[PDB]
């Protein structure tokens, strides 16, 4: 009826710094409706423990979710966001950069 | 804390 | 100073695969305090920050058997809302509410919500002062008859004048050394040599709340617009929130730049500039 | 829109497993039951605000209630005791609008240590007094249902065929025969006037029939006398021009 | 503290043609709203009026009833009391913030409204039983309604209480009490006589 492509942004909780263990986050929000596949990638592969926040929405009705899990981060590991949603035609990838 | 009593549309 | 409350629902059809889906929040001003989903195996409106779990048990009944209330009503609305568009029975559809209440500095109150949406647009709602609704078209229209016939609008401002107010003030209270906090930001500036004639400078506010902060540059004391970049805020995931400014500058002419924080935790706003 | 429950009467053996049903059509969030002794306040058994969710009220023990669906609201007896004779009210409502509460009919539920004790009523019509009809010019005929165990009856008058209210008060609440017994049959009685004129018609036709609900069509029954099962005992009489 | 609703007078007994007035009060004014039934005996609950804590009054026919939600007390009124307004009468009320849901009964007034017997003709009649004869009823009828029929003082006499009828199309309405009897030495001279 009324859909909205979700805007992304892959960071960690704390600033990057390699060899200590830190939090891997993709925050999705802007999009409509909720049912949304987010996963977090390692070189490619998929991570297994993922956990999200609660669903929740902005004043003009769009959606927002919080995904995030424990990382070490090096510099030579590759991590990325993947997004799917009914709006996109193509999974989305989005990758990690430390200063961004 | 919640709003208890809600009409429907 | 200056504070809310609002609590956010979200009901989905899912056709053939069972009963709809139902989710349910509650916010103190950028804090997220209370949890229910119909899916959860606890079937219990559950805590999601530390201050609300000196709430009894009288409490967490009251909350839990209110929010279920609450889901069956959404799911007969979904129904409802299907016929009055005349939409197909195996369609998933999406209903959302929001309701809440505004306090100033001094906790009196300020303004109150309750708006309704349907597949992400703009159904029915009270108007700004309270006293009348707002009805999208002719199907709002047929419920805005319902709501007056039931006299909700009523029901809704004793509420949001009342009852919303006076928990908010006890949230705040007895969540004071969290929620009357203001962590000001930790703040630092980035450069990157892009290329031959191009360099980069990014402005940080790193563990910051609350999420309100203002991120501009200026070029020879005039607001610098041009080549920049700002990031909608993001939340860190430890209660706190980040957010960044950045400019491309002509190589060799960065100190010309600079960037200015204001936030509430900031006695002073700072005032950052390219130092190596 | 409306509530429907059902059954409106039932016996029980001491033991036996029941459920009570308890429909409705208009979509309210909130469904409940009651119930209510002789005279006295009506007490919560169990309720429910939607489907996927119960709760329990004054009275719990005894009792089980589902609510798989929006629609319904079963109650349950586990093992039917002697205590649990009373009046089973189901009410529900919506959980917004005018919250007003809507009553069923009732289910009244009788159980019972022995069911030989069940018995059906006997009926018999006495006419009016020709005393009365000379002095007044009016006719009252009597109805009397006597012997009947529980009290599980409904009374009325058909005049010619079709059933009558006006001119008719029946006893509000029947007799025991044997006040200091328990299980103890009943004794009920009502009356029909109308005019000097009607009465002395023969062509009318006055019937006063009593439903009875008794056993039901499984129970077991091996007594000398006929088996005493939901039935209608009536009684009649006819104008008369002597 | 707990709702609780509290109904006076407890009982009430009138002659018809008055004005009535049936108070309903309640301790916890957090009501979302109050609603008045009526109940006959071995008879279910009929909803007379419904009043939302937003709204003060509420009328149908002759009854009409007013919520004073801040006094924490609402007042039923019946005009021109009529014999089929007798029922025992009942008001509860539903909870604001609580988030039970749970109703709140009060234990209700017992109501009783006497017709006028204008043309008083007590008398005691016997009938014989339709089908066979020497089976027997004893019918005491006309009386006032400021008569009050004792009940059975032998434990094979039986004496049933007052009932009124209303012959509609002849716009009149009677008193009544019957009384049977196996013993051998009955008769329906002795039958009531309240001693």
């Amino acid at each position: 009826m009324i859909q909205r492509t979700p805007k992304i942004q892959v960071y960690s909780r704390h600033p990057a710094e390699n060899g200590k263990s830190n939090f891997l986050n993709c925050y999705v929000s802007g999009f409509h409706p909720s049912d949304i596949e987010v996963d977090l990638l390692k070189n490619g592969e998929r991570i297994e423990k993922v956990e999200h926040s609660d669903l929740s929405f902005s004043k003009d009705w769009s959606f927002y979710l919080l995904y995030y899990t424990e990382f070490t981060p090096t510099e030579k590991d590759e991590y990325a966001c993947r997004v799917n949603h009914v709006t996109l035609s193509q999974p989305c990838i989005v990758k990690w950069d430390r200063d961004m | 804390s919640l709003l208890m009593w809600i009409t429907q549309c | 100073g200056s504070h809310s409350m609002r609590y956010f629902f979200t009901s989905v059809s899912r056709p053939g695969r069972g009963e709809p889906r139902f989710i349910a929040v509650g916010y103190v001003d950028d804090t997220q305090f209370v949890r229910f989903d119909s899916d959860a195996a606890s079937q219990r409106m559950e805590p999601r920050a530390p201050w609300i779990e000196q709430e009894g048990p009288e409490y967490w009944d009251g909350e839990t058997r209110k929010v279920k209330a609450h889901s069956q009503t959404h799911r007969v609305d979904l129904g409802t809302l299907r016929g009055y568009y005349n939409q197909s029975e195996a369609g998933s559809h999406t209903v959302q509410r929001m309701y809440g209440c505004d306090v100033g500095s001094d906790w009196r109150f300020l303004r109150g919500y309750h708006q309704y949406a349907y597949d992400g647009k703009d159904y029915i709602a009270l108007k700004e002062d309270l006293r009348s609704w707002t009805a999208a078209d002719m199907a709002a229209q047929t419920t805005k008859h319902k709501w007056e016939a039931a006299h909700v609008a009523e029901q809704l401002r004793a509420y949001l004048e009342g009852t919303c107010v006076e928990w908010l003030r006890r949230y705040l209270e007895n969540g004071k050394e969290t929620l009357q906090r203001t962590d000001a930001p930790k703040t630092h500036m980035t450069h990157h040599a892009v290329s031959d004639h191009e360099a980069t400078l990014r402005c940080w506010a790193l563990s910051f709340y609350p999420a309100e902060i203002t991120l501009t540059w200026q070029r020879d004391g005039e607001d610098q617009t041009q080549d920049t970049e700002l990031v909608e805020t993001r939340p860190a995931g430890d209660g706190t929130f980040q957010k960044w400014a950045a400019v491309v500058v002509p190589s060799g002419q960065e100190q010309r730049y600079t960037c200015h924080v204001q936030h509430e935790g900031l006695p002073k706003p700072l005032t950052l500039r390219w130092e190596p | 829109m409306g509530v429907t429950q059902t059954p409106k009467f039932q016996v029980l053996k001491t033991g036996q497993s029941m459920t009570l049903q308890c429909a409705q059509d208009m979509n309210h969030e909130y469904m409940s039951w009651y119930r209510q002794d002789p005279g006295m306040g009506l007490r919560l058994i169990h309720y429910s605000v939607g489907a996927g969710t119960t709760d329990q009220g004054e009275v719990p023990n005894g009792y089980n209630v589902s609510r798989s669906t929006i629609e319904d609201f079963p109650l349950r007896l586990l093992s039917a005791a002697p205590s649990q004779t009373s009046v089973y009210f189901c009410a529900s409502s919506y959980l917004g609008n005018t919250g007003e509460l809507f009553f069923g009919e009732g289910s009244r539920l009788t159980v019972l240590e022995d069911l030989k004790n069940v018995f059906p009523p006997e009926v018999a019509v006495f006419e009016p007094s020709e005393a009365e009809i000379s002095h007044t010019q009016k006719a009252t005929l009597v109805c009397l249902a006597t012997g009947f165990y529980p009290d599980h009856v409904e009374l009325s008058w058909w005049v010619n065929g079709k059933e009558v209210h006006s001119g008719v008060c029946t006893d509000p609440q029947p007799l025991k025969e044997q006040p200091a017994l328990n299980d103890s049959r009943y004794a009920l009685s009502s009356r029909l006037r109308v005019s000097a004129t009607f009465w002395q018609d023969p062509r009318n036709h006055f019937r006063c029939q009593v439903q009875f609900y008794g056993l039901s069509e499984n129970d077991e029954w091996t007594q000398d006398r006929a088996k005493p099962v939901t039935q209608i005992v009536s009684a009649e009489a006819w104008g008369r021009a002597d | 503290m707990k709702q609780e609703v509290t109904q006076i007078p407890a009982a009430l007994s009138v002659p018809e043609g008055e004005n009535l007035v049936l108070n309903c009060s309640f301790t916890d004014s957090a009501i979302y709203n109050l609603q008045w039934f009526r109940q006959d005996p071995g008879k279910g609950l009929t909803s007379l009026l419904l009043i939302q804590s937003s709204q003060r009054e509420q009328t149908s026919g002759r009854l009409n009833a007013s919520l004073d939600k801040s006094s924490g007390s609402s007042t039923l009124y019946i005009a021109a009391s009529q014999p089929g307004d007798s029922a025992t009468y009942l008001c509860a009320v539903r909870p604001l913030l609580d988030g039970t849901y749970i109703p709140t009964f009060g234990r209700g007034t017992s109501l009783i409204v006497h017709p006028y017997i204008q043309n008083p003709d007590p008398a005691v009649y016997q009938l014989r039983d339709s089908k066979s004869s020497d089976k027997s009823v004893c019918l005491f009828t006309d009386f006032d309604s400021q008569t009050n029929v004792s009940q059975s003082k032998d434990s094979d006499v039986y004496i049933t209480d007052k009932c009124v009828l209303d012959m509609r199309s002849m716009d009149f309405k009677s008193n009544s009490a019957v009384a049977w009897s196996n013993k051998s030495d009955f008769a329906c001279a002795n039958a009531f006589n309240n001693s």
